Formats: structure tokens, sequence, C-alpha cells
RNA sequence: CCACAAGUCGAGCAGGUACGAAAGUAGGUCUUAGUGAUCCGGUGGUUCUGUAUGGAAGGGCCAUCGCUCAACGGAUAAAAG
RNA sequence: CUCAGUAGCGGCGAGCGAACGGGGAUCAGCCCAUUAAGUUAUGUGUGUUUUAGUGGAACGCUCUGGGAAGUGCGAACGUAGAGGGUGAUAUUCCCGUACACGAAAGGGCACACAUAAUGAUGACGAGUAGGGCGAGGCACGUGAAACCUUGUCUGAAUAUGGGGGGACCAUCCUCCAAGGCUAAAUACUCCUGACUGACCGAUAGUGAACCAGUACCGUGAGGGAAAGGCGAAAAGAACCCCUGUGAGGGGAGUGAAAUAGAUCCUGAAACCGCAUGCAUACAAGCAGUGGGAGCACCUUCGUGGUGUGACUGCGUACCUUUUGUAUAAUGGGUCAGCGACUUAUAUUCAGUAGCGAGGUUAACCGUAUAGGGGAGCCGUAGAGAAAUCGAGUCUUAAUAGGGCG
């Protein structure tokens, strides 16, 4: 496949890598894998056995006109125990090999043909300046973007903290997450020829 | 856990191409009262029930 | 199109699980399904897999017969057409191991006529069947 | 995510309890009896809408045989007259006729006998 | 015939027989009751297995033996007020 | 992590449940009397860390407003757009943040030398190995029961020697008991610092957000609560009036707000008053429902709206449990809040997605959801108790017949 970049040269880029048919439920899946294994799940309850207290019958099984009961801290008793206690718990999700690269694919290519994928020869930045990075960003009309380089050098690593929207990252270190939220994908030549041999 | 077999179960059935075989009962003694007919005929391995397969796969998962 | 707010799963793929006890409505309240009393009515209601009512089971009223054999347990299978993943032209137990399709603490391997080859295989120290060294001689392999 | 359900209580209840106005002692202050009362009320209605049919067309009935025996018919005889002569008038337009038009119900009736004769 | 486990009738084929000159008849008795699953053990046989190897012990397979388990589908080897 | 819920054990019941081999984490050996690796103290030197801290960028006008951080218009900093506060929502108001610095004096750790001391009463292992009796441990319940420990009684050979290879014998293979020391990978959180949460938000979350293991109960061991919110700021109401110099209130004043006035944000329901409209003192019952006159207020003046409801047809609550309940069978005095099919693992079936005669990794490594890791698992072939054969195989004298494929 042909891609410009925005100097007007020419790029070849893999159909594989590139060009692949968008599957909306393998993207889908991918995804929202990637948001569950985001979780902590650190949390817990305490169960009747767990709360203070509580071991003798608060009182006898018959004649006093009470309903019965062998704890004070029982679930349906204010201040007892949480019927089912909750746990800690592990919220990632096994996701295939396979799977995992035809869903990068799949939103490579559908970047590619909703023009949010641009391509430059070279990104680089002389100094460590926030305003620096600002007006290169401003030039290629890009203000709010992904930076996807062969390399993060520290220099653009460091204009780009402060920035709101801007965030950089190493061609092999993208994340499907990522790839979607942020407005723009400007990735170098480098880069995306790193890509291509990865295949997504 | 992992499911346990039930190993009595496992001593009495084996698995074939589409079910389980089993062998016959009423030929371990008490013999010689038995026609020739029947000592033959329960002789050998059979199927196991229809009505039965569903508590045999139960009891023994993994065959 | 490619937002987070615009994926879908496909159709079928997702269903809301089966929660009882909430109302009329629902067609699972109150009993939430299990019935009017008994033992099958309770909290771990389930008589033992096996269980019969008290008659003597479908499993104890049957004999015991045949012992285990363990030459078999570690004498493998091996189908002709699984010759295809071997890199080389050497089959051998231990180029079956290394292809994977012979567990490593086997002894021994015996190879069936199954599918179709189309390589010059040369057999080392595997057992054949009849049709399976034919199927080798025909495609152009020898045996030892 | 721990749900407190204080808001939709509250509205469900509020809701039961104002179907339930006018309603006497704790039937309209009470939720229990409140919701006891709102049903009944329901099922009372609908048996009620069939009731009414029923109702009206006895109420005709009884006005027509009325206007009937004024004119020297009985009900049955003159809608035996009124079926020969071929008039489809049904009873709600009749029983009206015959409560607020004495010479067209008495035409009828003329119309009906002459069918009979 | 039948919930299962079981139960019942059976022409015909091969081998070896008995009685008939022969065509033939005979896989117990006119038939329907005379019975007991599984486990554990004993006996005869066996071109099965045999924990390094050769054997062996033990196990498997075929035949057969040990129940008023009679509350007779038999909760324990072992139990009254 | 697999092997594997496999081989086995088991009133062969309920259940219990390996090993070999393979893949990883970590890796390390040194000695028995002239005596080693190592460890522990004290001192010295070096390096690092820790216990106070200092500097730290950049905003104005306008509108609403009690108050601006909010509207509208422009501007500046950013290796600082983490967070907190300020009268409502602030990168540029304050504390901070990135970053750059900082220590008289003390502590921790790491490495190297110095001296002690330990290792180290021990020099190749005799009341020992093995055996009889009774027990215990091994996945292994006396079983064909090997192997380990020993309460009791005994008892060797000692490198041409001895132990093991699951009864036992022979042959082969392999090791040297009756003497010792040894880091890492492994287990945990009373406590310290930093950071985090599809964890709770006062009946929740610790029993305890508050002077809580308190009040209170018990001889004692012990049991064990309830109880958060004025306002931005007390500016917490000078003074006058009624009253007992009380309580409480009405003015005044403060405040954006006092129906924010002290158990004070909001302020629901049960329950209890006052006011207005209509109905109601000749009529029998789950209290409504379908009709329906009159009256009062409103009104688009009506074939309208709101409230009431004379008179009239029909009509014995709800839940549970039952063959069957108005049942005089159960449960509920009422309201508000809480209160019951969950979580982990394995397995089977159905949907859906990837790949497809193939599919897929586990532990683990990895500045780490990527990428590596193919051990293993499922499918691809059955028959037979098994040895064995294999599109066949078992049974049989049989190529007959028959069963599973
Ligand atoms: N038009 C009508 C006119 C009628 C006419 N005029 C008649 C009239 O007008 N009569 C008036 C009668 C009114 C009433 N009877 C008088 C009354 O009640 N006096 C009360 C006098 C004593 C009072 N109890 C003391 C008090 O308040 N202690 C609290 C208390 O320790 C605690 O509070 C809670 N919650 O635990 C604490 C927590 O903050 O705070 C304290 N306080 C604080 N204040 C401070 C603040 O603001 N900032 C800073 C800090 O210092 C704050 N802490």
């Amino acid at each position: 496949m042909n891609l410009k970049t925005v100097s007007g040269s020419a790029v070849e880029l893999s159909e594989v890598a590139f060009g692949r048919e968008f599957n909306e439920a393998l993207v889908h899946q991918v995804v929202t894998a990637y948001l569950a294994g985001g979780r902590q799940g650190t949390r817990a309850h305490k169960s009747r056995a767990d709360v203070s207290g509580g071991g003798k019958k608060p009182f006898r099984q018959k004649g006093t006109g009470r309903a019965r009961a062998g704890s004070i801290r029982s679930p349906i008793w204010v201040g007892g125990g949480k019927t089912f206690a909750a746990r800690p718990q592990d919220w990632s999700q096994k996701v295939n090999r396979k799977m995992y690269r035809g869903a990068m694919q799949c939103i490579l290519a559908e970047l590619v043909r909703q023009d949010r994928l641009v391509l430059v020869e070279e990104f680089a930045v002389a100094a460590p300046k926030t305003k620096e990075l600002l007006a290169k960003l401003n030039d290629l009309n890009a203000a709010r973007a992904l930076i996807v380089t062969d390399a993060v050098d520290e220099n653009l690593y460091l204009a780009a903290r402060n920035l709101p929207h801007v965030d950089v990252v190493d061609a092999t270190a993208i994340d499907p997450v990522s790839l979607i939220a942020f407005d723009k994908v400007v990735m170098s030549v480098a880069a995306a020829k790193k890509i291509e041999v990865e295949l997504g | 856990a992992k499911l346990k077999t039930r190993r009595g179960a496992a001593k009495r059935f084996k698995a074939t191409a589409n079910g389980f075989k089993r062998k016959q009962a009423f030929k371990r003694h008490i013999l010689t009262k038995k026609s020739a007919k029947r000592i033959r005929q329960l002789r050998g391995c059979v199927m196991v029930h229809v009505s039965d397969v569903a508590s045999v796969r139960r009891m023994c998962p993994y065959i | 199109t490619l937002r987070l707010n615009e994926l879908a799963p496909a159709e079928g793929a997702k269903r809301e699980h089966r929660r009882l006890g909430r109302g009329i409505g629902s067609g699972v309240g109150k009993t939430g399904g299990r019935g009017i009393k008994g033992q099958k009515s309770r909290k771990s209601g389930g008589v033992r897999p096996g269980f019969e009512g008290g008659q003597t089971a479908i499993y104890r009223r049957l004999p015991k017969f045949g012992f285990t054999s363990q030459i078999a347990l570690k004498t493998a299978e091996v189908r002709l057409s699984e010759l295809s993943k071997v890199e080389g032209d050497i089959v051998s137990l231990e180029t079956l191991k290394a292809a994977n399709v012979v567990r490593r603490d086997q002894i021994r391997a015996r190879i069936v006529l199954s599918g179709e080859i189309t390589r010059a295989f040369t057999v080392q120290g595997v057992a054949l069947t009849k049709g399976a060294k034919a199927a080798i001689e025909a495609a152009g392999g020898k045996v030892e | 995510a721990r749900v407190k359900r204080g808001v939709v209580a509250h509205r469900r209840h509020k809701k039961i309890l104002a179907r339930a106005k006018g309603y006497y002692g704790a039937r309209s202050r009470v939720y229990r009896v409140a919701f006891q009362a709102v049903i009944k009320a329901g099922q009372y209605a609908y048996r009620d809408r069939r009731q009414k049919k029923r109702q009206f067309r006895a109420l005709w009935i009884a006005r027509i045989n009325a206007g009937a025996r004024q004119n020297g018919l009985s009900y049955s005889r003159m809608i035996d007259g009124l079926k020969k002569a071929q008039v489809i008038i049904d009873r709600r337009v009749l029983a009206d006729i015959a409560m607020h038009d004495a010479v067209a119900f008495a035409a009828l009736a003329e119309k009906a006998k002459g069918a009979l004769a």
C-alpha cells in the first residue's frame, strides 16, 4: 500500500499491518479486555464470621415470644455481617495472541482510512521546550495527538510531559486504547517501518 | 477444585467410540443351576443403557 | 466510528445473567425455580451423583473387570499425516518428540495409516502398520 | 458499588399513595393498606366495564317497555313488530326517542303493530 | 417383555455324538414356582500381565464353589431396652 | 507450572490420592584434632542512604453576583496543567509541583583490612545395621507389602565388606549409614515512608469518624452500645416589651439567607393540631367500583376545570400452605432505613469472535496488558481385560456367524 507523508514523500506500507478490514467485534473484545486489565480490584467486606463478637446465642430458643436468633452478627441484623462478603479480585482476561494482533491491525487500518494517522519523515525537538513542541504541533495541525517514534528522545519526552492531550510513546509500546483515545496519531516513518515488521 | 472421578464407577465402566461398555451381572457364582444358554449369553461385554449414560458421565468426567 | 463510545459487541455475544427472587414480573420470583418444599428446595439441596434413593446403584450392582497395563501408558500412537510436522527426512522417536507429536516420556511409537503424505521419509526404530509401510514406500521412503 | 434504595422506593410508595387519594382512614395513609386498596379498585373497574353495558341495556329496555305500553303494546311484541317491519334502530336510540319525543315513538309503535297485523 | 439391573422364545450354520433301514429326532423333564446383585475369598485351566533384567509372588481372562443377606434391589464383618 | 484427578489406597463404600519424566526460580560447597568454607563482635577507611531545611515561572479588563475561581474579550509560564486552600468551578491569589541546591551532630547498609572468638569434644563412626513381638509414618486401612522411626527382647560384617532397586532368589546397575557446618530462590506484617483503588460515606465503613473497649451488665472469666454537619466570617443577637431578674417569645440589630438562632444545612413518612369547602343524626356488613342529582370556588361561560358525593347495580382484605380458605388455619400495630441464589476453581452444553487439520500456551523473564517462554493440553482411530494388531479388531477349530468400529 502507498501512503503520503505530510511533505509529499511516498511511503510503502504492508497491507497486512495497515490495510485489514475493520472487525468491530474483535476490536471491542480486545479494548474491553484492556480496560478490565486496568482494574486494581482491592476491597473486602466482613461476613458474619469476621464481625467482632457475636459468639453466643442472644436468647433461648423457645418461650420468650421473640423470633429465634443464633447470633447478634446475623446478616439480618443491623450491624451484622454482610451476606456475601467480597474479597480482592483479579480482573485480567486472556487475549489470544492472534486476536490481539488482528485487533491492532484493524485499528491501524481504520485510523489510516479515517485520516487520523499522519506520517512524518522525522520528528525531533532541539531543546526540551514545551513552547517548541507546541509550535511544532501547531504547524502540523495536530494540537491534540499521540506521537509515536522509533525511540523516545529525552528532550521530546520532557517537552511533551506537560501538554494536555499530547503523549509520546515508543513504537513498541502502542496500545489499543491509546490508539483510539487521542484525536490524531503522528507517526514517524521509522516507527511505521518497525510496526510493519512487527505486523501490528 | 478439579472434578474427582468416582473410582468404583471407573472400575466398572470403560469408554467406546460412541458410548460405554460394561460387564454383565449374575455370572459370579451359583452357576450350576443356570442353563447353558444363560451361561454363554451372560458372557462378554454390553453397552450402558441410554437412561444411565448421563449418570455414568457425571460419575466419570475424564473418560 | 472507532471511538471509545462507539464500540459494540456482536449480536448474541452477551446475555444478562439470571437473577432469582425479584418479583412476580420476572417469572422467577418467590421460589426462584426450585419448586415447593422437599430436599432439592433447600440450600445445597442436590443429592450425591450416583445416588438412586437407596437401591444398589448402577456402578455397584455391576461387576468390576479388567486390569490396567503399564506399558500402554508409555506406548504412543502416531498418525501418518502427522509426519508432515517433522523437520528433516529422518523419522525416529527423537525427531517425533522434537516435532511434539510424541510426549517426551514415551518409550516407543506406532504409525497408523490415517491421512496422507507427500514427502519421502526414512523411518528408524518406529513400528509401522502394514498400510503405513505401503504408504511410505509409495511416497518414496524406506524403512531403516 | 453500593446502592441505596431510598429515592426509588420513596417514589414508588408515593405513587401508590397518590392513587389512593380519597379513601377512608388507613386506606389513604398507610402503604400496605393503600396498596391492597388500589389493586382491588382496579379489579372492580375491570369487572364493571363489562357490567356497564348490561346495566344500560336494561335501562333502555325498561324505558321502551313503558313507551310501548303507553301505546298499547308490550316490549316483546313491539320488538318483534319492528323486526318484521325491517326497522333496525337500536334500543339506545329507541329509548332516547321514547323519553324525549312521544309523537315519534307513537309513530314507531304504529309501524310495529302495522307490521304485526 | 421391560425405568435400570434383569427375564423369555427361537429357525439356522459348524464340530462331535445317540437312536433309527430311512425321511429324521434330540442344546433336559407338557408349560408356567423350586430363588439372591455387588464386594471379599477357595478350586481347575490359561499361546495375558509381571515395578532394572530372568523368574516368582500378586493381578487379569475362562469355568466353578462359599447366603432363610427370607425386612428376599441385599445401609455394617459386627448391635437390646 | 505440568505430569494427573492419572497409577494406586479404600466397610473397593463415602472418600483419600502419588511418583518417574519435562519446563522454570535460585545456584555452592566446605571439613573431623598442625583442623576448612562460613558466621559473629570491636576498630579503621571508603561509598551510599537517612534524620531539619532554601530558592522555585507566569493575569488583566468586563457582566451576573453577598462573595468570582463562573460569562464575554485578550495575554503570559510550562523539565511546573500532581494535589490542597481561598466567600461558587483558579497553571498565572496562597501552600505547593518540575527542577536546582543543603547538614554542627547522629543512625542504617555495602566493601576492604585489623584483632579477637566461634565453626571445633570432633580424627571414617557397634549395642550400630539387621532380626522376633507391639505400634507409628509413608497417596499405600496387613495387604503379594518393600522402605523409614522405635517401646520391649536380641544382635553382625566391617572394603575379598556393606545398603538399595516395593514379597523373595539369581544376575546386573548404583551408592558408602551408624561425625559435622553451609547463602539464594521460600513463609509473614506489630511497625516506618511514599503511592494507589469501577472499596464505604455515619443503620455503611473498624465494636469505636464524637474523651470507646468507654457508658452499661456480670462475683468473675467475659459481653458490649448509642452519639458527625449554624455561618465565608461569631458578625453567636447591644437595647425595648410580656414573664417569677425563670423558661419561652415579640420587636430591634447582624448576616446573601434567622422558617441558617444555638440538638441550628436539607428537612420525607408514620403520628398529632388549626382554618376553609361539601357531605353527614330513619339507617345495617372488606368501605371500593360502574352510574349519578345537588352545592361551593374557578371559568376560555361549556358538550369546561377543582372539591364534595344525596340516591343506586355489583362486591366476604393480603400472604402462606393446601384436595380445598371470607374462613373462626399461619404472619403482619404503623412508617422510614437495612434484609436472602454469591465468590473461586473444574467440567459440560449453547451463543459469539479469532485461527483452522490444526488450535493454544502454564509457571516464569520482561521499566511489564506488548514481546519472549512449546514443557504440557485438546483434536486428528478403533478393537481388545491384556499382550498385541490397526481401517480394522475381538470371540472361535473356523476365511462361518456375531459384537464393537
Ligand atoms: N428577634 C427576637 C429577639 C429576642 C431577644 N433578642 C431574646 C434573644 O435573642 N435570646 C437569645 C437566646 C439564644 C440562646 N438561648 C443563647 C445560647 O444558646 N448561648 C450559648 C452560649 C454557650 C455555647 N453553648 C457555647 C458554644 O457554642 N460551644 C460550641 C461547642 O463547644 C462546640 O459546638 C458543637 N456543635 O459541638 C464547638 C465546635 O465548634 O463550638 C463551640 N462554639 C463555637 N463558636 C465558635 C465559632 O463560631 N467559631 C470558632 C470557634 O470558637 C467556634 N466554636
